[PDB]
RNA sequence: GGGCCUGACUGCGAGGCCUGCAAGCCGAGCAGGGGCGAAAGCCGGGCCUAGUGAACCGGUGGUCCCGUGUGGAAGGGCCAU
RNA sequence: GGAUGACCCCAGGCGGUAGGGGAGCGUUCCCGAUGCCGAUGAAGGCCGACCCGCGAGGGCGGCUGGAGGUAAGGGAAGUGC
RNA sequence: GUGGAGCCUGGGAGUGAGGGCGCGAGCGAUAACGUCCGCGUCCGAGCGCGGGAACAACCGAGACCGCCAGCUAAGGCCCCC
RNA sequence: CUGUUGGGAAGCAGCGCCAGAGAGGGUGAAAGCCCCGUAGGCGAAAGGUGGGGGGAUAGGUGAGGGUACCCGAGUACCCCGUGGUUCGUGGAGCCAUGGGGGAAUCUGGGCGGACCACCGCCUAAGGCUAAGUACUCCGGGUGACCGAUAGCGCACCAGUACCGUGAGGGAAAGGUGAAAAGAACCCCGGGAGGGGAGUGAAAUAGAGCCUGAAACCGUGGGCUUACAAGCAGUCACGGCCCCGCAGGGGUUGUGGCGUGCCUAUUGAAGCAUGAGCCGGCGACUCACGGUCGUGGGCGAGCUUAAGCCGUUGAGGCGGAGGCGUAGGGAAACCGAGUCCGAACAGGGCGCAAGCGGGCCGCGGCCCGCAAAGUCCGCGGCCGUGGACCCGAAACCGGGC
RNA sequence: GGGGGGAACCUGGGGAACUGAAACAUCUCAGUACCCAGAGGAGAGGAAAGAGAAAUCGACUCCCUGAGUAGCGGCGAGCGA
């Protein structure tokens, strides 16, 4: 029967157009006073997974 | 050419890898599971599952809209297709002539983008994106804009 | 594009253009696929649990001295079920349309650029009778050193040529590049050739 | 289709069966037992292959030696000799000549005196 | 030790340390708007290396991005926490 | 070197478990088969100090056996203890 | 420095109980065929071959095949040998 | 039909013939033409069927005006408890309803995902309704299905023997030959068995019957062995036997060398596991997805699915649909860009197309070659299934 | 008229657990196994108090697709119009 999308993937991931894997910088979820206006500014930005585990997350979504 | 010739070409039929079936093979005894534990066993998902340990998935935080409940929302969507793509028509193009045409998936309402070179032709498009306008309105296309 | 010996009453005469180049593999694709759909695969056997006998364990899991077992139908019993056995499946596929039309295609042009390809006006005059079908391929080079594929919609004249061991009848829409392989031999009617050229269109 | 194991096996088993007459008991009758014989025998035909090139050389050695001290000299002067003298009529040929040859091999051990 | 002050900035971030992943760490520079300085200049917390907790699920503020025929609304999203 | 697997020359590599890879052998069955081998003897069995193959094997011969067998080239597996 | 070197991208792995020896330490008792690290090695996978009486890992040496040819390594050269 | 070899011809040979029939199977072996058939055709008084044909009957059919009589009740509806749906309390509608409350008859009521307002949809609380669908005890047809350890458990007098108080469990066991011609009669013998005779093409086809492997047991022959130390072998030499006429084969006296196989292990000859021996059975599969690779087809495109027609091992049609052609963003959106931002800084994620050769007055744009992509085949691996095979202790249901 | 029987197939009334979640209770296996009642050659469903956004469609069943989409979900395993 055929794959089912992951979808907890789905909802936390955006496959690129060249084929990366992109999500959000952990970190920032709460416990944030005290964190730097740089350290914030910077969990902000979607980042590149490395490739071991981008190719994973890329078999959970075969339908993208 | 009678059936005796018939042949695949090199490669284009190829042997199975036969394991288990004794020491010359390969391959044989463990039959290329190595010795002991789950995996060597008959029988887990190697994609997600990570020993027990909080996945690497699991720890990536959710982004944006999921929906909910009576589910996604009927909008008007919007293929682009690029002015070079435009290129083969001649006269009047309409989104109905560029799907059937394979340009323009069904269902979708057209709209015309910048890439590629304006021809002097009439376009009838739900749609069109500034630098596709200006470039068909400068080789004296027709950009026709329809609901 | 291919000079091919067309029959009349009114003389010989000979104009065709079909595929120059030959593949093989592709010839070979179609047949693998003509066969293989034509499969019945029908062959089944038993699993342990398709198997006639109880799930009851036999003996003690231990101290009985005896190795370990649970039901009889274990493959590893005679009795038992086989393990990865055959179940009825379905060989068939879709061949691509483009191939299967190019191997039509090939497996004509092949057979024309040897003068094996001979196509008829008509049929003399053979009105259902073996013997009378005889007569006619006699006259037309058709002695049975060489195996026919007759391709004709034309009812009467493939009943006549049927029972022939040497000949494999055939209706038009029912061309197909095996049946062409098979024999040595292409025999056809304008008719026929017509319709051939209208599925390679 | 069902490939059953049919003539095969019975083959095998008697192609080993048959390299394994003469053996005692068992390794001639038992296919397992010959199996497991023949492939003593065979590291054993490989080893004493190369050993028997060896074992011939110690022989002729030995022959040579007592030849040797016929003429009341040892075989490792003789062949000190030998090589000075520039003679190199390999070992197994030494041999021979000593016990089918005296008067020549007399004759190589006065050259090997010599060359000394 | 004192004077004034809030840079314990908001947008970013070339390039690196470290590193299996995820994190952790350093950061010059451009823009907004400031502080102190005559100025050169320095300031994106603390002489430095500990004082911490991934996701999920929720609360509050803002944003006004989606809002199930339509206008709203319910509810969510994004930013902050 | 020749002109592309044709062979020849020269040089170098060639212990090996897990394991990766590559080339083959044999079993059942299909196309080839309205064919070919077959009672002047199939399959199968028992021999062989003979031939071919590195090898798995394949021939050839003798005895048994008495009705089947199945090529070149391909196809598919209940495929080798 | 052209090596079964290297770098890049992808398919397939196995492995994640090591062990002995030399050396450097910690533990232990300046004990253990002990234990825990570091550099190296060999066994593992070279329980194939010579030496070491015997004997995975000490010495010698990385076994494609054949030879009733030759030089050697460690070790030996009274007889077993 | 005839000859011919043969126990037997259908083999081989000569000359013929039928074929809408050369599917298959029998007959002493290998048969279109001998037999049963096969292509093609014919057939029911009786019973069943009758969805096709016809006939009948039931039943059925308008327009405006006015009246406001009727339009399915413990219902709708609301609340409480639940179930159904993708919906797990969620913003939770809708559908069904155990409890409590409880309407109206079209200016009525339900619905369009809480609620409200618009705009729309539909008429609850009575019922019946073919066909297309599922299955396969039963009949038939066909197998890149099995071929007596296979295939159903059962080819055979099998759900039997047997086991269990019972539910229930559950086997083994097929073959003389073309024809019984099943071996009269005689001889040893109480019989069984055997020797002759006889039948047979064949009797180590003799019923304990085709082939008749191996373990295993005997007989006879050759070599060998009673001072010898062993994973049983190997190397060498020698003697004796054999085949032959510089060579082979068999054996083994002496000498050298030599720690079974598997498994598991840092490490096994190991006094660690498994194995009495032989034979047969026994374990990396299949489907649908996925991801590489690969052989092909076509390429800004590529491909159909279910179906329909045809065939009766013939393929064709079917463009619904899917994947690709554009990305970025949570999204509105914008788009070769886009997101964050005040930015027209900076940054994230994206965007550039082939290789020719020629005509022609620099590429105009051909033309080929290659490719994005995709479709099928193949193979490696991954997901989901029992997913390489065998094995629990146990859990749950219904019975005894 | 009923009663009883019928390999599966069907509807209804009831309805597990192993197992999966690498533990487990929500979840899963699953409205599956099974028990019961009824139907029949089929059964169920069936002429909109429907769908849901088209000025649309027009009974029911069944197949392909939609689509592993929408969503559901200790937003886990997974479930899935």
């Amino acid at each position: 029967p055929k794959m089912k999308t992951h979808k907890g993937a789905k909802k936390r991931v955006k496959i690129t157009a060249s084929g990366k894997v992109v999500a959000m910088k952990t970190g920032k979820r709460h416990l944030n006073w005290q964190k730097s206006g740089k350290e914030i500014r910077q969990k902000g930005r979607k980042f590149v997974l490395a490739k071991p585990e981008a190719e994973r997350i890329k078999l959970l979504l075969p339908y993208e | 050419m009678k059936l005796s010739d018939l042949r695949p070409n090199p490669g284009a039929n190829k042997r199975r890898k036969r394991v288990g079936r004794g020491p010359g093979s390969g391959h044989g005894k463990t039959a290329t599971r190595g010795h002991k534990g789950q995996k060597s066993r008959s029988g887990k998902d190697p994609r997600r599952f990570e020993g027990g340990r909080s996945t690497t998935l699991m720890r990536l935080p959710k982004r944006g809209m999921q929906g909910q409940v009576p589910g996604e929302i009927k909008r008007p969507r919007y293929q682009g297709v690029n002015l070079k793509d435009l290129a083969r028509f001649e006269g009047e193009v309409t989104p109905e002539l560029l799907v059937r045409a394979g340009l323009l998936k069904k269902g979708y309402r057209l709209k015309i983008l910048g890439e590629g070179e304006a021809k002097p032709l009439k376009v009838v498009a739900h749609a069109f994106s500034k630098s596709a306008l200006e470039k068909l309105k400068a080789a004296g296309g027709e950009p026709v804009l329809l609901e | 594009v291919y000079q091919i010996p067309v029959l009349s009453p009114s003389g010989r005469r000979e104009a065709a253009d079909l595929p120059a180049e030959i593949n093989p593999h592709l010839l070979w694709e179609v047949v693998r696929w003509q066969l293989a759909k034509r499969r019945r695969g029908t062959a089944s056997t038993k699993t342990r649990g398709e198997v006639a006998y109880s799930g009851r364990k036999i003996w003690p899991q231990k101290h009985t001295g005896r190795a370990r077992h649970g039901d009889i139908g274990a493959p590893i019993f005679v009795g038992g079920g086989v393990v990865f056995g055959p179940k009825p499946r379905d060989y068939s596929y879709t061949l691509p349309k483009k191939v299967r039309k190019k191997g039509l295609a090939m497996a004509v042009a092949d057979r024309a650029r040897e003068g094996k390809l001979l196509l008829v006006e008509a049929f003399a005059g053979v009105n259902g009778k073996t013997k009378e079908f005889l007569a006619w391929a006699k006259e037309a080079g058709l002695d049975g050193s060489e195996s026919v594929l007759l391709v004709t919609g034309n009812e009467l004249v493939r009943r006549a040529a049927r029972n022939l061991p040497w000949v494999v009848t055939l209706a038009p829409e029912g061309l197909n590049v095996y049946d062409i392989v098979r024999t040595e031999r292409l025999v056809m009617d304008l008719d026929a050739w017509e319709v051939f050229q209208n599925r390679i269109g | 289709p069902r490939a059953k194991t049919g003539v095969v096996r019975r083959r095998k088993h008697k192609k080993i069966l048959k390299l394994a007459k003469g053996y005692w008991g068992l390794r001639s009758k038992s296919f397992r037992k010959a199996r497991e014989t023949l492939f003593a025998a065979g590291n054993y035909a490989y080893a004493h292959r190369k050993r028997r090139k060896r074992d011939f050389r110690r022989l002729w050695i030995v022959r040579i030696n007592a030849a040797c001290r016929q003429h009341g000299l040892n075989y490792s002067t003789f062949i000190h000799g030998l090589k000075k003298a520039g003679i190199e009529v390999d070992r197994k040929n030494l041999a021979d000549l000593a016990v089918r040859e005296p008067q020549v091999f007399a004759e190589l051990v006065e050259r090997a005196k010599a060359a000394q």
